[PDB]
């Protein structure tokens, strides 16, 4: 992703 | 007429084919490999990168990257190689000539659709494109207009309530446990028996172990006491080199994390209680029709006994006189593709495509305007 | 404007579509006083003029376009007087031959008359079907281009008997050492497999039969080739009230007592689900047990061996027994055939297949991706749809196989130089209830009349090029907007095939899609005022109301490949593997298979030159040689004759050769004015008689007239002839008066 | 009419008085007019008679003085030729066709009148020279 997770 | 292409960018596999086909013509792991060793032999014929089954075959020599994780495309240069390989090598079809129906998981970043469109119109010059929610296609695939679709991939899990053909976008749950976090947990629990799987190529032995030998317990504590008390559940498998490894109570313990994400230290509730909490966000007139028509979808729902564990543990939550039914067709691994194949062949759909004229006029933002 | 005392006009009537009326007082530019039959009282209310009637010398002419006033009364009257009074059954309109079922036998078809027509041009003779066959045989010499005779009409109109005589003509004039015996002996087979009792009549043909008669380089007959199109596959499994399916099934059931057929374990004609449905197993006055024997004899004459005949009847008994396979549901999403199920046991015995393999494959379907393969249970509804689609697929392949063995006997080894082809196709249909079968029949008739209207438009453009006349004067009716409504994408068929594969599609949601897509977007599609489950199409002939109930059941074919591969595994007898020897075709719906078959027919016909025969049925009761106005007008609208006539009335209907114009109107033209050539004589005289040229044109070979001018010339001609009779009679009568008067003075 | 005409016509009229009252019938008026060189149609005769009804036409009798204005009114070549030329262009007319049209069209005559006037004028083909026949019938 961009925040709460690695992607 | 020219058929549309129908293409599904799973996290784990690409499924692709032509609309109106009953099953996908190309399925291969959406994986990109690069060589990680000194090139000793002159004149062998080097290659900068392998894709799909080529990267599976060589995988002892390669570092394997997945370019999608959690349904987000995390580097585009690999994903564009995967699409290039899909159109030109696996389907052997000119993308100049066919509409392309793509697919996406709900509630994911907006930029993913902008880029995923821009690359289709600039790079592949496709005539017309669409992007469709995964869980919507599983209803076309299962002959229904009403249901709550539980869909679980390699990278993402989501619930989407649909009643009489209307989606209920406030009730959509997304949950981020999937086959890859089952696999990474399975490596950690396999370490308890001394087997250690470390590298990216060696992870994908564990993925095949998970596929062959895992199953979901119908009472986690009773089968725990049994396999702690008996060899009867203990089963054994050959690694590629012929080493035998033996796997016991642990083989149910990894898919149990779908129902107890606290094993991974995840916050949320499991897929059952997120399903019930999704139905509790729907209007009370429709819950009786969402307690039937629980549709399983995607590969992470292929475990033996998962439908029974779902039906049991929703039946512990729902009121005692609602008829709980779980619907799990044996082809549910492909159901998102089958539903894309149906959707792309309807004549009422042929107005829905984003034509290149419209992308030229509007720019890629149009994909949000002309689409769910 | 002509209306006077002692004029005649036609008036409408609910009993007979027009009444003759005598005009009793001259018209003044507002209500008309009329005498009638049955004494006289009328005053007749004009609306914000009555149709006007041809002088009695015209009525009964050989050619409906030779009338001076053209309208539905004049046409109906000419056909009525020619049929009832003169016992003439053949008539022309434009190029179109029009044929009326005398419906008792006649001398007219004798070989003397066949020889009398040979070599004659089409205007040299009174009309007859041999005049059309002869024009075909001429055009095939004048150009190598092949010729088609298109016979069309309602069921029972006489299309088959008209084809019979059309072929008898070619075989008498051309033919030599034989086709005739084999072709006529094929009819009981194609009638047995391909004809059914419809609601309105017995023995309706549900397919388009096309016979190619082949000729050599010297136009001797070589041989014949039979094609078939537009087979009504859906009748095999679904039947309306007091319909039947194809006769063969009932001839078979009626033969159950014969010792050959004991093994087939047949029952009575209402024991089977594919023959019980209509509630009317016996036709009045047909003994299916004897049509059986005439069928087997027709097979034997064409050299289908008794081994293959028993194969055919074994496969049909197979289909009949298949229809009785009953599925029990075990879940909303799964069904099974019950244990030891007798109909399936007998079916698998007949077909020689493992009972438990058919029992499995009937209830399951199979999918494979490239690597790996899956078996799905299916609902009881999808099992019943699949079984019906298998029965339809067997029947259609059996029909194509019988047609191929008939062709084996009809083909001949000499290389066919050219052919004349004869087509027996059902006409435009309208019934108190109309269903998907009628929607197909009417779409095929839209295509055929598009071809017809283009052919007529070409022919009269070419006549105007013979006559150096402007094309802009002529126009034609365009029915492409209705074809686009039926056939194009987002059309009525396309939204039907979509609704076959949308989940939980239904006739009720299909109808809603129709209304959403066309209701006020298209002028030719209309919703019936008091229903949501029907729609109206504005065809060329009439508005037709179609009922959505049970389109989708009729629309749907999908045959699961594993069931064909089970039948193809059969080892018991020769025929069943041979049927299926050479996909997307298994998916295609009945509507798409019909669209494609019709495109094959139109590719066959557009490569050819047509000549048309229209058949009309005088009466529904089979009364010999009597005529009903009310049916006949419906037929003549369904045949497009009335539109063609109206369109001609808009143009220049009446065309006189100058020498015939003189031969008629010498009384009009003075002994002084006539010239050393009659063409210039008439070119002057007509300008004397009619002040404005716009009423007429002068061609190279004919005078062309607008409608009505001939009746005017005949009126003034007859009044002048009576003035001449007044002169001559007055002179002779006055002489006799003088003679007797002066005798008295003497 | 002059005195000479009136005397000849009155004498002829009196020969036709079949009742002795010095009168003829209305129905004889046309016959007298035709005998005096006029060629009126039956319609013209009825018009000058005043379109009488059957009873007075058959039994009412009029003397010369009432007849005279009608005779006067009735009294007051190329058309005759063209009228015969309708049925011609060699100058002939079929006897059968002339008989049919004269006995079936217009003011139909009897077959005997036509036979009487046509006797001796048709040849072996059955053709009448109408210019000669016309001169004969106009005298
Ligand atoms: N038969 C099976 N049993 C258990 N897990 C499976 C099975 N087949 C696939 N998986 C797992 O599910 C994931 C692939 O599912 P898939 O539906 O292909 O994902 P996506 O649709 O996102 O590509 C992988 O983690 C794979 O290991
Ligand atoms: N020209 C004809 N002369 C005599 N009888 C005729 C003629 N045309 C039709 N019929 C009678 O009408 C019947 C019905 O017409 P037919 O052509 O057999 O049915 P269809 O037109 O549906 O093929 C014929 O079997 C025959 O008895
Ligand atoms: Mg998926
Ligand atoms: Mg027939």
């Amino acid at each position: 992703w961009x925040a709460x997770c690695p992607a | 007429e020219t058929t549309a292409l129908v293409c599904d960018n799973g996290s784990g596999l690409v499924k692709a084919g032509f609309a109106g086909d009953d099953a996908p013509r190309a399925v291969f792991p959406s994986i990109v490999g690069r060589p990680r060793h000194q090139g000793v032999m002159v004149g062998m014929g080097q290659k900068d990168s392998y894709v799909g089954d080529e990267a599976q075959s060589k995988r002892g020599i390669l570092t394997l990257k997945y370019p999608i994780e959690h349904g987000i495309i995390t580097n585009w240069d690999d994903m564009e190689k995967i699409w290039h390989h899909t159109f030109y090598n696996e389907l052997r079809v000119a993308p100049e000539e066919h509409p392309t129906l793509l697919t996406e998981a709900p509630l994911n970043p907006k930029a993913n659709r902008e880029k995923m469109t821009q690359i289709m119109f600039e790079t592949f010059n496709v005539p017309a494109m669409y992007v469709a929610i995964q869980a919507v296609l599983s209803l076309y695939a299962s002959g229904r207009t009403t249901g709550i679709v539980l869909d679980s991939g390699d990278g993402v899990t989501h619930n989407v309530p649909i009643y009489e053909g209307y989606a209920l976008p406030h009730a959509i749950m997304r949950l981020d446990l999937a086959g890859r976090d089952l696999t990474d947990y399975l490596m950690k629990i396999l370490t308890e028996r001394g087997y250690s799987f470390v590298t990216t190529a060696e992870r994908e032995i564990v993925r095949d172990i998970k596929e062959k030998l895992c199953y979901v317990a119908l009472d986690f504590e009773n089968e725990m006491a049994t396999a702690a008390s008996s060899s009867s559940l203990e089963k054994s498998y050959e690694l590629p080199d012929g080493q035998v490894i033996t796997i016991g109570n642990e083989r149910f313990r990894c898919p149990e994390t779908l129902f107890q994400p606290s094993f991974i230290g995840m916050e949320s509730a499991g897929i059952h209680e997120t399903t019930y909490n999704s139905i509790m966000k729907c209007d009370i007139d429709i819950r009786k029709d969402l307690y039937a028509n629980n549709v399983m979808s995607g590969g992470t729902t292929m475990y033996p006994g998962i439908a029974d564990r779902m039906q049991k543990e929703i039946t512990a939550l729902a009121p005692s006189t609602m008829k709980i039914k779980i619907i799990a067709p044996p082809e549910r691994k492909y159901s998102v593709w089958i539903g894309g194949s149906i959707l792309a062949s309807l004549s009422t759909f042929q107005q829905m495509w984003i034509t290149k004229q419209e992308y030229d006029e509007a720019g890629p933002s149009i994909v949000h305007r002309k689409c769910f | 404007e002509l209306y006077t005392k002692y004029a005649r006009v036609w008036i409408p009537d609910p009993e007979e579509v027009w009444k003759s009326a005598e005009l009793l007082k001259d018209y003044k530019p507002k209500v008309l006083q009329l005498r009638l039959e049955e004494g006289k009282d009328l005053e007749y209310c004009l609306d914000p003029l009555p149709p006007l009637r041809n002088p009695d010398i015209l009525v009964g002419e050989n050619d409906l376009t030779a009338l001076s006033y053209l309208h539905e009364p004049a046409v109906l009257h000419n056909l009525k007087v020619r049929f009832i009074d003169s016992k003439l059954i053949y008539t022309y309109c434009g190029i179109v031959l029009v044929a009326i079922n005398p419906y008792e036998q006649l001398p007219i078809y004798g070989e003397d008359i066949i020889n009398a027509y040979s070599g004659q041009n089409m205007g040299d003779m009174d009309p007859h079907i041999f005049a059309v066959a002869e024009e075909a045989y001429k055009q095939m010499a004048r150009d190598e281009r092949n010729q088609s005779i298109i016979v069309s009409g309602e069921s029972g109109a006489g299309k088959t008997v008209s084809a019979k005589y059309a072929m008898r003509y070619f075989a008498t004039v051309s033919g030599s050492a034989n086709v005739e015996e084999k072709v006529l002996a094929s009819n009981p087979i194609m009638e047995s497999i391909g004809n059914a009792k419809t609601t309105r009549n017995d023995n309706s043909s549900r397919f388009g039969k096309y016979i190619e008669i082949g000729f050599d380089k010297r136009y001797r007959i070589i041989g014949a080739n039979m094609r078939t199109y537009l087979l009504e596959k859906s009748r095999v499994v679904f039947q309306a009230e007091e319909e039947r399916n194809y006769h063969i099934f009932y001839q078979l059931c009626a033969s159950a007592a014969l010792p050959e057929f004991k093994t087939l374990r047949l029952g009575n004609a209402n024991y089977f689900h594919y023959t019980k449905q209509g509630g009317s197993p016996v036709i009045d006055g047909i003994d299916d047990a004897k049509e059986m024997v005439n069928t087997r004899q027709a097979c034997t004459l064409l050299g289908i061996s008794d081994s293959y005949q028993m194969g055919i009847f074994r496969i049909l008994a197979g289909i009949l027994h298949l229809g009785n396979v009953e599925f029990a549901s075990r879940d909303s999403d799964s069904c099974a055939i019950p244990p030891k199920h007798d109909p399936l046991t007998i079916f698998c015995d007949l077909m020689g297949v493992d009972y438990e393999e058919m029992a499995h494959w009937l209830c399951h379907r199979k999918l494979a991706t490239a690597t790996e393969t899956y078996i799905k249970p299916i609902s009881k509804l999808h099992a019943i749809n699949a079984r019906d689609a298998l029965a339809k697929h067997i029947y259609a392949n059996l029909f194509n196989w019988i047609v191929d063995h008939v062709n084996k006997a009809l083909h001949s080894t000499v290389k066919q130089h050219s052919f004349i082809g004869v087509l027996d196709i059902y006409g435009f249909e309208t019934f108190e209830i109309n269903s998907f079968e009628q929607f197909c029949i009417n779409y095929a008739n839209e295509k055929l009349q598009q071809q017809f209207n283009m052919h007529v438009f070409k022919l009269e453009q070419e006549e105007y090029m013979k006559e150096q006349i402007p094309w802009t004067l002529i126009d034609f009716y365009d029915n492409q907007p209705c074809i686009n409504l039926i056939e194009a994408k987002m059309g009525v068929l396309d939204l039907l095939d979509e609704e076959c594969k949308m989940p939980k599609g239904s006739d009720d949601t299909w109808a809603q899609k129709l209304y959403n897509t066309h209701l006020n977007k298209c002028a030719l599609f209309e919703k019936p005022r008091l229903s949501n489950k029907a729609f109206i199409i504005k065809h060329f002939a009439d508005k037709v109301e179609y009922q959505c109930e049970g389109f989708l059941e009729k629309n749907k074919d999908t045959v699961y490949e594993e069931q064909i591969k089970v039948l193809k595994s059969s080892k018991k007898f020769k025929l069943l593997p041979e049927l299926f020897q050479d996909s997307k075709e298994h998916k295609k719906t009945v509507g798409h298979q019909f669209r494609n078959s019709l495109h094959l027919l139109m590719e066959t016909l557009n490569a050819t030159t047509p000549h048309y025969v229209r058949c009309i049925k005088p009466n529904d009761f089979k009364f010999p040689f009597t005529f009903d106005e009310k049916r006949a007008v419906q037929q003549l609208r369904a045949c497009g004759v009335l539109e063609t006539i109206r369109i001609s009335a808009a143009g220049f209907p009446s065309r006189w050769t100058y020498q015939e114009f003189f031969s008629r109107y010498r009384v009009l033209m003075k002994q002084k004015d006539v010239l050393s050539d009659r063409k210039q004589t008439c070119k002057n005289v007509l300008e004397k008689l009619i002040l404005d040229k716009d009423k007429y044109q002068f061609g190279k070979t004919k005078i062309f007239f607008r409608a009505g001018q001939v009746a005017y010339l005949e009126k003034i001609r007859a009044d002048k002839l009576r003035a001449a009779c007044i002169r001559i009679q007055k002179t002779i009568r006055g002489w006799l008066m003088r003679k007797k008067y002066m005798r008295m003075r003497r | 009419f002059n005195k000479d005409q009136l005397e000849e016509f009155k004498e002829a009229f009196e020969l036709f008085d079949r009742v002795g009252d010095g009168k003829i019938l209305y129905s004889q008026c046309g016959d007298v007019m035709r005998a005096l060189g006029q060629n009126p149609t039956n319609a013209e005769v009825l018009k000058v008679l005043g379109n009488p009804k059957s009873d007075e036409l058959k039994s009412r009798r009029v003397d010369f003085e009432t007849f005279l204005p009608m005779l006067q009114a009735v009294a007051k070549y190329e058309d005759y030729l063209e009228g015969f030329r309708v049925f011609d262009g060699n100058g002939k007319v079929m006897g059968a066709e002339l008989r049919h049209v004269l006995t079936t069209l217009g003011e139909k005559m009897t077959e005997e009148e036509v036979e009487t006037v046509l006797a001796g004028h048709e040849d072996s083909n059955g053709c009448i020279n109408y210019e000669a026949f016309l001169k004969h019938i106009l005298s």
